């Protein structure tokens, strides 16, 4: 689920 | 048991996390308890428990998925926002950060769903709806199986009685699981994690002195909520495989997307 790795990266940014 | 400065620590981090719970999750369980049992003056939900009073109200299982998906993003951002207040989360290895999150997501957000379910239903619409159990389960395959088992877990779940002090220190506990596939450095993540038990521990034995080994019954509750998860692939394979019509009434397609 790369989609949901990214909302997670952004929000830890 | 002793009040030392091991003791007061641990109640310090569980005023932190619940502090923190409260400022990243606005829908709390207090919240959705208050609509539940008629204990406010404020919202009173429309029942949808039939076909009629649906119509009163006003690929399909994949585009349920993708909404609700979407939906769901905004849940996802609030508890890794939640997961940066957990003391030594953000100093942990940014891949191992996001493999955290990416498994502990799904487990808290059925955690979450919990506090809106009850033995008759689920509330929707951001409360103003209450759709019944019964009325989910009657629905045509694959649909009436979708959430069966979500509520099997909520009404065991829902019987240990904890309240959003005790889920704040629980939902961090779930985030530090050093058995995720795929970490690099577990040690660091099992200190935190230790660190959370010990103040899980406490809070339940000060918040729950009728309860015996709560903290044990609470711990095996992630068996249930592990299970959920992992159907959900075999949920996916049922979905390809039915050959019977998978239409659907375009409102249920809209209230199932508000679930998970
Ligand atoms: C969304 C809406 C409704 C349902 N349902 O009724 O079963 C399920 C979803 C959904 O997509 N659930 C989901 C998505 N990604 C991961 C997991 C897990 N674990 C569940």
């Amino acid at each position: 689920n790369l989609g949901l790795e990214d909302i997670i990266r952004k929000a830890l940014m | 048991g002793q009040l030392n400065p091991e003791s007061a620590d641990l109640r310090a981090l569980a005023k932190h996390l619940y502090d923190s719970y409260i400022k990243s999750f606005p829908l709390t369980k207090a919240k959705a308890r208050a609509i539940l049992t008629g204990k406010t003056t404020d919202k009173s939900p429309f029942v949808i428990y039939d076909m009629n009073s649906l119509m009163m109200g006003e690929e399909v299982a994949i585009r349920i998925f993708q909404g609700c998906q979407f939906r769901s993003v905004e849940a996802v951002q609030e508890i890794t926002e939640y997961a940066k207040s957990i003391p030594g989360f953000v100093n942990l290895d940014l891949n191992d950060q996001v493999t955290l999150l990416k498994y502990g997501v799904h487990e808290i957000i059925y955690t979450m769903l919990a506090s809106l379910m009850n033995k008759d239903g689920v509330l929707i619409s951001e409360g103003q709806g209450f759709m019944t159990r019964e009325f989910l389960k009657s629905l045509r395959k694959p649909f009436g199986d979708f959430m069966e088992p979500k509520f099997e877990f909520a009404v065991k779940f829902n019987a240990l009685e904890l309240d959003d002090s005790d889920l704040a220190i629980f939902i961090a506990v779930i985030i530090l699981s050093g058995d995720r596939p795929g970490l690099l450095n577990v040690k660091p993540i099992e200190d935190i994690q230790d660190n959370l038990l010990q103040a899980l521990e406490l809070q339940l034995k000060l918040n729950h002195p009728e309860s015996s080994q709560l903290f044990a019954k609470l711990l095996q509750k992630m068996t249930d909520l592990r299970q959920i998860v992992t159907e959900h692939v075999q949920l996916l394979q049922v979905i390809k495989k039915t050959e019977t019509d998978m239409s659907l009434h375009p409102l249920l397609q809209e209230i199932y997307k508000d679930l998970y």
